[PDB]
């Protein structure tokens, strides 16, 4: 529902990278260039972001 | 004791042995109010 | 039937890596150092939460699990604290904890991000690691969230989030001069990175009376610890669990009679 | 409850002792040393310096049940010589051993305070 703070193979910090990663993508930057720029290297950490699911921007929508 | 709408969300009393109905808004859903004394949890 | 006489030689330094090697040591000192980088190494983290009010979308004990993962910067003042288990004051006190807060309310209608910028504590030795910002929740309007949280100290073995390091990487023999591993067909093997062999080889020739030296080295970090105080932390480590069975040993053959 | 404390893998116990001496009856000069709440980091390091002594015949560790924490440990010398003294002699050389490298690492670490090149 929202990124992990830690990457569950290495534990390298990848929380707070989420944001970026929609931006990068935004400005065109293709995905494989984005996640190089963001540093991210070995295919484990690489996972975590190609493969994340959003869903609390969609809990968002019913009125507390 | 205290009882939350189902719609409005306004808190409203309701005394024991008595109809279940909102106020303001007349609904008939109501939720219970979040206990008051605390509980810990672990990071872990 | 005595020691040897390592030799450390580092090559890369920067604030989140270090790179060296170790010479002229056995196999198995070479990789007790590795388990030690990881598991126990002593760093602050938190370990007591307790919530006031939470009407966020995410359950409680989501919220109290995304906290403990946030790294704290415990560079100096790990030393100076006891085990909460050993200290002789009651639950918590300042001598073993540190306490934070939180408190955030949403009112605009636009949506909030509820970052690690919020974690307020009171020893200004230990904060999150920011001198971007990690996120731990989103915010409608109308809701809002508070808490009262402390962090203790311990290492790794208790718990994955008391770890300091992301990867390690180590590896020794970049060429199979020994053979310790067979490839079937050596040359589809990418040559590796450390290797000096020329481009048209595939591995070094065997011999037979050779023994594993010169270790390789790489400690990341997650933000707490320097890369270079994880290193001194860990050798200072060891060696306080080794003259401590010693004590206990001599302890038995003495009280043998 | 099945679940088990964290702390169980390495918090002694009050009655609990760390080490335990037993002598082996098959064969002469043999000891059984019985480390507890320990694991490999601390068996595999004892066990590669016992061999690199001349007057050891036999070491070996084995960890009973990964699930319990407890290691084992069998050591044989020849007859002039001590189970208990080549025990206590292996672990006085890894401490020269670990303040050695410590020396030598803290000093190349200040060895860029500035930087070399
Ligand atoms: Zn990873
Ligand atoms: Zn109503
Ligand atoms: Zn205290």
């Amino acid at each position: 529902m929202i990124i992990p703070v830690r990457c569950f193979t290495c534990g390298k910090i990848v929380g707070n990278k989420w944001e970026a990663y929609l931006g990068l993508l935004q400005a065109e930057y293709t995905e494989g260039d984005a996640l190089d720029a963001l540093g991210l290297k070995r295919y484990c950490c690489r996972r975590m972001l190609l493969a994340h699911v959003d869903l609390i921007e969609k809990l968002l929508n019913y009125a507390p | 004791m205290i009882y939350i709408c189902g719609e409005c969300h306004t808190e409203n009393e309701i005394k024991s042995r008595d109809p279940i109905r909102c106020r303001e808004c007349g609904y008939r859903i109501m939720y219970k109010k979040r206990t008051k004394r605390l509980v810990v949890f672990d990071a872990r | 039937p005595y020691a040897n006489q390592p030799t450390v030689r580092i090559t890369e330094l920067t604030d989140e890596n270090v790179k060296f090697i170790i010479e002229n040591t056995d196999l198995a000192v070479a990789n007790s150092i590795r388990r030690v980088f990881i598991a126990e190494v002593p760093i602050i983290a938190i370990d007591w939460v307790q919530i006031d009010a939470n009407s966020s979308v995410l359950h409680d004990e989501f919220i109290a699990h995304r906290l403990g993962l946030i790294p704290l910067t415990s560079d100096d003042i790990v030393d100076k604290l006891q085990y909460s288990r050993d200290c002789t004051c009651e639950e918590f006190c300042p001598e073993c904890s540190v306490e934070f807060t939180l408190d955030v309310r949403c009112n605009e209608d636009q949506t909030r991000h509820v970052t690690s910028r919020d974690l307020i504590s009171n020893s200004p030795r230990v904060i999150p690691v920011t001198s971007d910002d990690i996120l731990i929740v989103k915010l409608r309007k109308g809701q809002e969230l508070r808490l009262r949280a402390y962090a203790k100290k311990g290492f790794g073995k208790e718990h994955a989030k008391w770890n300091p390091t992301a990867g390690v990487a180590f590896e020794y023999d970049p060429d199979n001069a020994l053979r310790h591993t067979v490839y079937p067909k050596p040359e589809e093997w990418p040559k590796s990175e450390y290797s000096e062999l020329d481009e048209d080889e595939s591995q070094a020739p065997y011999d037979p009376n050779g023994k594993p030296e010169r270790f390789y080295y790489n400690v990341e970090s997650c933000g707490s610890l320097r890369p270079e105080t994880i290193v001194l932390s860990a050798l200072s480590g060891l060696k306080k669990k080794l003259s401590d069975l010693q004590t206990q040993l001599s302890h038995e053959i003495q009280s043998d009679v | 409850m099945n679940a088990p404390p964290a702390f169980e893998s390495f918090l002694l116990f009050e009655g609990e002792k760390k080490i335990t001496i037993n002598k082996d009856t098959k064969v002469p000069n043999a000891c059984l040393f019985t480390i507890n709440k320990e694991d490999h980091t601390l068996g595999n390091i004892i066990k590669s310096q016992l061999l690199k002594d001349p007057q050891v015949l036999f070491a070996g560790y084995k960890v009973p049940h990964p699930l319990e924490h407890k290691i084992i440990i069998r050591v044989q010398t020849t007859p002039d010589y001590s189970p208990q003294e080549a025990f206590t002699n292996a672990i006085t050389d890894l401490i020269s051993e670990l303040s050695l490298l410590e020396e030598r690492f803290r000093v190349a670490i200040k060895d860029k305070q500035e930087g070399i090149e």
